[PDB]
């Protein structure tokens, strides 16, 4: 029943090996260094807080908020994220290659590194479309889902399957709700996976 | 109606964070 | 005696996902991006090498030294600290809430990434203390340490207990001594753990 | 004394590496 | 036969440790922040692409490729890898220290993070020469490798070994053929491990 | 010939990628 | 009948002190460095010739061509004049104080300093308008004049007289046709004169 | 109409050429 | 009694000889392109209006104010002159050489072209003074002196005669009064005439 | 014998006409502002002082020196003007219009204005000469000159006349000797003037 | 005293106007 | 020789000073 020094250093290596893989060792076609881009947030307004200065020798610069932008890149320390105000928002995300597309993985903080011990600024219920050009104004239904403040850090949803599966290389990521912060919600980290065309 | 209007809009290009588009190719990788 | 591969599977994911949470999973109320920011240095001297000369065109244009900045910020590679004359220092943290402190972390580098094979420049005796204001000149002791050059790379230091826990949103860090390099002292991340007020 | 003077310095605020304050509130998490 | 879960926590924690240390636990000599740098890329071209088009208030500004530095530099998420046009390339890299080299590390992406599946733009045959000054065309050899598509992301190689052991602070990285792809080479991250000169 | 022109030459140097160069000495670390 | 060298001595005194104050001794409530502004040009074009290109070490910057202000500006050089495409133009200035207008100044540069020989380019039929209000779309005609190819370089022009005289802080220019250049049309200075309300 | 949308138009304020306005005060002199 | 027309046409040329010459014919060692250069304004305070504002697409930029630098430059147009608060100013001025000064000049726009008609903001009563350093807190007089608005724009002061002519390479300028603004006091240009030590 | 008041009247209003006309009433096809440009000064070496810094608050940010463009502007006040080391210079200008060339202007600042009371640096022997192209080394003569001490400001120079007259868009001047200062040569502004070609 | 301080003062050198200084030597004319 | 090196040359090319060149075309006066 029990297991030996060598199959328990097989297990080790093999986790941290997947762990070093972006966590989930699958391609993320929305990844901005490997080729994905944000082209819009239609009426999202980012939240300005007005709280953030930059300065040189005490003269004031510049204020800091973060871009649409941060939601396609990789780091996820605390503050890392786009905040629109209210909790309804858009994101426009093209893609770098035109895919079937089959699941897509959402990230937020844990409570644990959370200084108010909550994350009610996360998203809660959401849908991704697939749009067959930028301006299209509404896409194809690729699924709909709630993001569980009570689960884990990184989670992942399988899209809806249909006889007939369209490719695309553009998404819109629809956020309806959050976990009840009254000012703003927060997003850190969208992916798209699937299998790209031949 | 406010369900046109939004679809219209695209408030992150006409704010100050600069926009980084891929045009029709990857990147080398 | 002997565990399953089962459980020897649960372990391993366990220590993944502490790693994962800043190495700890404990918030870092110093941290920048969450809220923290470098107020003051004193009459601290940052080194002046004058060695990183940037270019364009073969044409001298700045040369590069570490900001005070980098001791709250997370990458710990090696040079990613900020390094001041001799070896006392200061450095004053506004954090990202009112808390009674319960805890800080220092880390360096270890030795075998050291291309000397010693770590002389780190950080020795030290004490942290709670400040009013920004300009108050003495504040309350918080605890006196030692980082010790023959331990692991993160260390964690317990603050003194008083019958009466007041609140800091302000907290200094003092070096008084390092491990005998004789020309500077390297910092490269310093944070701070502790319980809101509600 | 020297005790005295460096309580009034702050070398950081005269250099060239540009200061972050937030001025009273955390930012979004 | 079996381990006990003390044993196992050991190994995992043991395994996490030599992670967290630049993956190795071995000093990088090339590493940019701890004192290494470019000198050149002799006749290389750089990939010119024209894809990447940075702009604000919808002007056009600047299109973005990536610099040479990037290869001494640690993150290898997907697309932050210097590429150069065809299959034969040129790095001469000035080290922290003088150092009697040993060994050397070559990275490149795994194929399951790589959107097509291959990685046939990674380099395949490669050699290192040592440079007693910048301006040496010719070097003394250290070794001849080749890099394999079907190994591991991380690959070390040894330097030969001769019976007078000279020492240098310049060596030059030389790129002789790739995995197939027809347009062009990417290197993610090279490093430089050895012995510095008492 | 075509293999001592690749010596002289230095692509990286007449780029409009910033240089950074360590002048001898290690930063601190 | 003949003159003393006192008297001729005072002439020519005279007529260089009126030369010293901007050749007329009238304030030109147009002119920017006085208090005048540049509100608009409507749908006018300014000529775009992609002939004047800046550079800096090779390397090619900005393409320069004068702005619409150049007209509410003294230096009238050649080439220091705003070209607008065709032969219909729009320009609408904010005076320096509110007034009742009397007299209007258009000038081009003489025959004698062109290098064809002729001032085609040179404005011909114009009217002036007065407005209460930036946005206002057809203002109170003022006058309507021809500059005469053939007269002197700066000539001056009377407004109509009406019964009631209304002040004005807002003026448009409007040009109507040109000496016959088939590409584009040059303002060089454009001044307005009258009393300050009190 | 033409002659309407020309009212509507500022093709200065969209250009590269940068605008200098008096904010209702006369400068020194 | 009368001149010829070659007389007249003497006495013309020789007029406008003099007046190319800076309308003097005297060296301005103050003169900035000459080598003139503005120390110091002790504690006057630059008139801030906040009145002139630059923007770009809409984007407010800058406010622009005069420098005291436009004080020993030529151009003399309205609104191209420094201006301070209330009716008392210094300005320190080090020559382009050492020189015995023998007089100075004072410029100021004439009534014809000021908008109001009057001239309230030019200077009134003032004085010169020589000193041997820039830190010298009390010079020597050279003269005092008053501005009159009923004269010529350009006026001329001689200095004070003494048995012992000492050299001087920095003069200050101060103001006393003004002819009644109740705001602000504006200078238009001051020169500085003698002869060179040898 | 004697002139009238109408008569005197009439010669000085005639004389303030040519005055106003860049001085001489004719076009300068080598003017910056009009369509001129400089291509080249070949091995002339501009004078390097490192006297006239640029700074704010307190911080150096530029050494100032003069162009060779300001060669071909109109402001000559003192120091307006381009210095070379040494007595030998070339400067090619490219001409507005492609013409035949009849006539030079050189202008340098009186004595009366200089503050030593000597125009040493000002150009004695020159000549000019006609290009095909940018890069022809030796171009055909137009003619040869020497700049007068003790004229006038401005001074004309007529071109060889040849049976054959050959038009051009270049222009070489080349400086031989100056009027003795041992280190630099000081050029104010040089003009080209003739008839395009039809 | 008002007096005494004015001369300490110079606003010039801590405004956002440059300034041009000419070190010792006149520029060439 | 000398005299054939300066012709190669163009200082002001290499210079600090920012060039001006009307490609071809009179501006507009
Ligand atoms: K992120
Ligand atoms: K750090
Ligand atoms: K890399
Ligand atoms: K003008
Ligand atoms: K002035
Ligand atoms: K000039």
């Amino acid at each position: 029943g029990g297991i030996t020094e060598a199959q328990a250093r097989a297990i080790v290596n093999s986790a941290l090996k997947l762990y070093s893989q972006d966590k989930t060792g699958m391609v993320d076609f929305a990844l901005e260094s490997g080729g994905g881009s944000i082209l819009s947030t239609r009426c999202s307004e980012t939240y300005e807080t007005k709280t953030a200065l930059m300065s040189l020798f005490g003269i004031p610069l510049w204020y800091f908020s973060q871009s649409p932008r941060v939601v396609i890149q990789p780091d996820i320390y605390p503050g890392n994220c786009w905040a629109f105000k209210g909790s309804q928002g858009y994101l426009v995300v093209r893609l770098s290659m035109m895919i079937h597309p089959a699941a897509f993985t959402l990230e937020h903080i844990p409570k644990t590194l959370s200084p108010t011990g909550n994350i009610s600024s996360a998203p809660k219920d959401f849908a991704v479309y697939g749009l067959e050009n930028e301006y299209q104004e509404e896409g194809q239904l690729l699924g709909q889902f709630t993001y569980d403040q009570d689960g884990e850090s990184l989670q992942m949803f399988q899209a809806l399957k249909r006889p007939d599966d369209t490719a695309f290389q553009i998404v819109e990521l629809r956020i309806f709700s959050n976990w009840g912060h009254p000012e703003y919600t927060c997003l850190y980290r969208f992916r798209v996976h699937g299998e790209p065309v031949k | 109606e406010e369900d046109y209007s939004c679809a219209l809009s695209n408030n992150f290009a006409r704010s100050f964070h600069p926009m980084l588009r891929y045009t029709n190719g990857p990147p080398p990788l």
